[PDB]
């Protein structure tokens, strides 16, 4: 009777509730810092 | 010897090392088609070519 509504349709950020490992899919809330270990194949030198 | 009527030099990405890390570019309106001797008039930067 008094269920209310799921949290398909309350959560905040847009995302979306699964329920098979119970996870909250594409949340767009915060940042994320990042650190890259770019490896030296990909840089070319200033020349080329 | 070919004469140069005019020359520009433009060098972007400089890099002193130890390597030839610096690439300069002469833009030039010669009269005629030959071969020049390029030189660098410093003690400090050697060219490549
Ligand atoms: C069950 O829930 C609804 C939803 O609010 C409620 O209005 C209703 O009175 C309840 N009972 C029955 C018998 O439907």
């Amino acid at each position: 009777n008094n269920s209310g509504r799921p949290l398909q349709e309350t959560a905040p950020f847009g995302c979306k509730i699964e329920v098979e490992p119970l996870r909250a899919s594409n949340c767009a809330y915060g940042h994320i810092p990042i650190s890259i270990d770019i490896p030296d194949a990909a840089f070319v030198r200033s020349s080329e | 010897s070919p004469t140069i009527l005019e020359v520009s030099c433009t060098v972007a990405d400089c890099i002193y090392s130890a390597d030839f890390g610096g690439s300069l570019t002469l833009q030039y309106k010669a009269d005629r088609e030959g071969h020049c001797p390029v030189h660098s008039h410093s003690t400090t930067a050697v060219l490549k070519e």
